[PDB]
């Protein structure tokens, strides 16, 4: 289950 | 290479971008690098896709917000320990 992806 | 965990220490600094992506995940919740831009900040450190961030300027994975994880990803220093697999 994937939250949230940042792109840093 | 075995099945014992290696840990890699890096230390990041720059409008320029670290040049990785992150997702954030549960099963346990755990952040673990996606992709890293090739010839990026984050590259040129020996970040590799795959590896899992274990914490970020000295506090660990599970005890960041997403407000502190913003908030470090966006200052100009970044400090992170990986847990980091063989190739
Ligand atoms: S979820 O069940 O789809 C889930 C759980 C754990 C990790 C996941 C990843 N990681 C990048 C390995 C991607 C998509 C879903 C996912
Ligand atoms: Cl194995
Ligand atoms: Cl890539
Ligand atoms: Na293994």
């Amino acid at each position: 289950t994937k939250q949230e992806e940042f792109y840093a | 290479g075995a099945m014992g965990k290696v840990t890699h220490s890096i230390h990041i600094e720059k409008a320029d971008t670290y040049g990785f992506s992150l997702s954030s995940v549960e099963e346990i919740r755990r952040l673990y690098v996606n992709s890293v831009k090739e010839t990026g900040l984050a590259s040129k450190k020996g970040l590799k896709a795959g590896d899992e961030i274990l914490e970020i300027n000295n506090r660990a994975a599970d005890a960041l917000n997403s407000s502190m994880l913003k908030d470090f990803l966006s200052q100009p220093s970044l400090g992170l320990l990986v847990r980091t697999y063989p190739e």
